[PDB]
């Protein structure tokens, strides 16, 4: 319990460690993972972007024959869980789903948003 | 995973075509070590100098954790028993020396152990 006891925190602040010799420190780290891990200080922003942006290149490449004209598009991205002019009066009886689908439209927009 | 690269196979469902299997595409990916060097996390300047210059190790050869320091790193148990992966530092490496002698023995066994090798326990405590 001694020698077990709160041994993370030195990783981020060996300044307190005996002399700052990481040698005595725990650092937790994959094995598999630990060969992708090179580019010492890069910014995060990078990292992930770097891997979506790498996916959309091969994406497009793939199925998309690096036409991006050939990417669908949408006002906004998200909101969906993994499940002309009318008039709709409503009763006890009326599906409550089934209604805000009518009032919120097909076109993905603002009002699609609002509903 | 750490790249786009590794990573895509596991999303256009390609990964499980090695092992005759139907594509068997995923929804997403997280990365864990991957990000500990980042600009922006806490890990301390000397600490990304020793995660980086770890070499990895294919899914080929992850097993070896569990018994030689493996791409620079080793599994060692924590208070509770269950596997942690560690970088194979020499602290960590004592801890998983003690992991194998002194902790290991039988609550029985404990304190005679201890007494018999306490100036080397304290002398290794000093140095690693
Ligand atoms: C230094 C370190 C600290 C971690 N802390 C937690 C935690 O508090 N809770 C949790 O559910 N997983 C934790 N994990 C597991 C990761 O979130 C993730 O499941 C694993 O690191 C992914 O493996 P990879 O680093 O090889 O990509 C940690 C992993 C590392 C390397």
């Amino acid at each position: 319990i001694f020698f077990k006891k709160d041994s993370l925190w030195q990783s981020e602040h060996l300044e307190a460690v005996v002399d700052q010799d990481v040698q005595r420190t725990c650092i937790l780290h994959g094995p598999v993972a630990a060969q992708f891990t090179k580019v010492i200080d890069e910014p995060i922003k990078s990292i992930m972007d770097g891997i979506h942006d790498g996916h959309i290149k091969k994406l497009l490449h793939q199925y998309y024959g690096d036409d991006e004209s050939k990417i669908p598009a949408v006002e906004y991205f998200g909101g969906e869980s993994p499940v002309d002019s009318a008039v709709f009066k409503a009763t006890s009886s009326t599906d409550e789903e089934s209604w805000f689908k009518a009032l919120a439209g097909s076109e993905i927009n603002w009002r699609h948003a609002s509903f | 995973f750490g790249s786009a690269d590794d990573t895509y196979p596991y999303l256009t469902g390609e990964w499980s075509t090695k092992f005759d299997y139907p594509p068997m595409p995923f929804d997403g990916f997280l990365f864990g070590s991957r990000v500990m060097i980042a600009k922006e996390v806490k890990t301390s300047p000397d600490a990304k100098k020793c995660i980086a210059a770890c070499t990895g190790v294919p899914d080929d050869k992850w097993e070896q954790t569990y018994k030689k320091p493996t791409g620079g790193i080793v599994t060692v148990r924590s208070e509770m028993g269950e596997p942690i992966h560690k970088i194979a530092t020499r602290g960590v490496m004592l801890w998983k020396e003690f992991d194998e002698t002194i902790f290991n023995l039988p609550k029985n066994k404990l304190v005679p152990t201890l007494e018999a090798k306490r100036d080397y326990i304290i002398s290794r405590l000093n140095a690693d």
